[PDB]
């Protein structure tokens, strides 16, 4: 959100100025946050109406981030690379040793039970494959 | 720091007490302390600060057994008190049952 904030600073500058700016001159300058602003609404609406748990934050975002409309998209799909970001964290500590971070909320994952893989959860852009592979290195890296 | 906010506190010779954070070296520094204070009568984790501190613990017990065996001789005790209490040696137990049953 940080360029609509910049736009009011540079805007108070330019009444400064000269006040006499119309105010369809403002609508002007705004018409560009004046289609993204409508479009992500209805996703930040659906993860607080829905009461969302676990991984599913980060399907919800990706789906959206499949459109046509370029601010929309990259928008969406910043917000979802700051949400890796927590899952790459405790990746770093399941895959090395075995220990969790999050607790209450999951992180697609949990040798043997006590530290299985809880498949439904994943992501959507994750295959199952690679969901193996991770579950036998964090099993492994346990046992020894 | 017999405070009150560390977990530890101040024959039997010790009534030093111990009764989330790493515990699993805790605990070990609570015996490794009762050790040396004998021998002078004689991902988040900690892998950087418990790195010279584990370094201590093992050589620290393990000098402090050496200490016994190599300067006060405690493996010759064992066999010395095998010799007259288990009654293993011979001209002891066949020389003091034999006069203390003749009383009774």
């Amino acid at each position: 959100l940080q360029p609509y904030r910049q736009a009011l600073l540079d805007l108070e500058q330019e009444f400064l100025g000269d006040p006499h700016l119309s105010i369809s001159h403002v609508n002007y300058f705004l018409d560009q946050f004046q289609l993204l602003f409508p479009s992500v609404m209805v996703v930040v609406e659906q993860i607080k109406s829905q009461k969302i748990h676990g991984c599913q934050i980060l399907e919800t975002v990706y789906k959206h981030s499949c459109g046509g409309l370029p601010p929309v998209r990259s928008a969406l799909e910043k917000i979802l690379a700051v949400c890796h970001g927590v899952m790459y964290k405790q990746l770093s500590a399941w895959m090395l040793h075995g220990l969790l971070l999050d607790q209450h909320e999951e992180f697609f994952i949990k040798s043997l039970k006590q530290f299985s893989l809880r498949v439904e959860i994943l992501p959507s852009y994750i295959p199952v494959r690679v969901a193996e592979k991770i579950l036998f290195v964090g099993e492994s890296v346990q046992m020894f | 720091d017999a405070y009150g906010e560390f977990m530890i506190q101040v024959k039997l010779y010790w009534t030093h007490g111990y009764v989330v954070f790493l515990k699993h070296i805790a605990h070990d520094i609570y015996v490794c302390g009762k050790t040396i204070n004998l021998l002078k009568l004689c991902v988040l984790m900690k892998r950087s600060i418990t790195a010279p501190l584990a370094a201590h613990i093992s050589l620290v017990n393990k000098a402090a057994v050496d200490y016994f065996f190599v300067e006060l001789h405690l493996e010759a005790h064992y066999e010395a008190l095998r010799h007259f209490l288990l009654m293993e040696d011979g001209e002891f137990a066949q020389s003091l049952s034999d006069l203390l049953f003749e009383k009774l």
